[PDB]
């Protein structure tokens, strides 16, 4: 569990807040956002 | 008045059950005015 | 006028003469929908008697006094209660202890022996107070006991 | 990538003593403060 939205239309007719964590510091933006039905998050180890 | 406050804590808690009686407050950690309408919100989960 | 004034007019000044109800302090809406100012449901990007956002201001140099730009800036803040981070140009004295002394802390002027507090103050904390509503203990703004 | 995926079911509980906070950054020590 690591972070949140809010807002009031989250379908960027309207601004929107967005809070995200990880391993270390938080990112906190304000914006126009159309987020997804289901917004989360995947971390994975990436070969590259 | 167009601020987003943000209090927090943490406790370690024995296996009895969670939300316990007992006691502990919270401490201001984040402050920030986003300016906007809030509603509506919902949690970033983190799939591996 | 003398730098956001122009003889072509300068139109990209907006201002919104409709909203469903008068917002609340320090808040600002910039969506564009169409407002039902006609008794019927106005849909799309037109309707009878309905608009978005009025309009910007002729803002032509010869239009005359009080009815051109006024740059504006309004300054809002709070003070004597929190850590502070923006002040004037005083200059901070040494610290004398155990004497009485005319003390200022951030601004909060008063007449008092200063001592080594026993107090845990949490580091959100600037000041200490009393039954009566005053001051009693403060953490020293250059270094921090 | 917009996909759907979570399943949220739900319960209720009783919250006895907890989310009381600090309601402002002044220093009190041995006193009983009323706050609304
Ligand atoms: C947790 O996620 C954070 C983003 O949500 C992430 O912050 C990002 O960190 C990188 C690396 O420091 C920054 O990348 C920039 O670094 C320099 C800037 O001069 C340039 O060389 C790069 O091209 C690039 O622009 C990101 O800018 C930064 N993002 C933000 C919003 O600050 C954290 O690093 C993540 N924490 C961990 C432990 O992984
Ligand atoms: C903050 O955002 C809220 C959601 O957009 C908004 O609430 C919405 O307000 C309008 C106007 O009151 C409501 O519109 C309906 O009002 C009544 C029924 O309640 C009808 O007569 C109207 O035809 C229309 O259907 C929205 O239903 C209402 N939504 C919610 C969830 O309450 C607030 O007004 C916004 N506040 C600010 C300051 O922007
Ligand atoms: C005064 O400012 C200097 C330069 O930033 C800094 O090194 C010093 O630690 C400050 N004084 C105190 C008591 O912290």
């Amino acid at each position: 569990i690591r972070g949140w939205i809010f807002g009031t239309t989250l379908d960027s007719k309207t601004q929107s807040l967005l809070i995200v964590n990880n391993a270390t510091n938080v990112v906190i933006k304000v914006c126009e956002f159309q987020f997804c039905n289901d917004p989360f998050l995947d971390v994975y180890y990436h070969k590259n | 008045d167009g601020y987003f406050k943000i209090y927090s804590k943490h406790t370690p808690i024995n296996l009895g059950r969670d939300l316990p009686q007992g006691f502990s407050a919270l401490e201001p950690l984040v402050d920030l005015p986003i300016g906007i309408n809030i509603t509506r919100f919902q949690t970033l989960l983190a799939l591996h | 006028n003398k730098l956001d004034s122009k003889v072509g007019g300068n139109y990209n000044y907006l201002y919104r003469l409709f909203r469903k109800s008068n917002l609340k302090p320090f808040e600002r809406d910039i969506s564009t929908e169409i407002y039902q100012a006609g008794n019927k449901p106005c849909n799309g990007v037109a309707g009878f008697n309905c608009y978005f956002p009025l309009r910007s201001y002729g803002f032509r140099p010869t239009y005359g006094v009080g009815h051109q730009p006024y740059r504006v800036v309004v300054l809002s803040f709070e003070l004597l209660h929190a850590p502070a981070t923006v002040c004037g140009p005083k200059k901070s004295t040494n610290l004398v202890k155990n004497k009485c002394v005319n003390f200022n802390f951030n601004g909060l002027t008063g007449t008092g022996v200063l001592t080594e507090s026993n107090k845990k103050f949490l580091p959100f904390q600037q000041f200490g107070r009393d039954i009566a509503d005053t001051t009693d203990a403060v953490r020293d703004p250059q270094t921090l006991e | 990538q917009c996909v759907n995926l979570i399943t949220r079911t739900q319960s209720y509980t009783n919250s006895f003593t907890r989310g009381v906070y600090y309601p402002d950054k002044v220093f009190r020590s041995s006193v009983l403060h009323s706050t609304q």
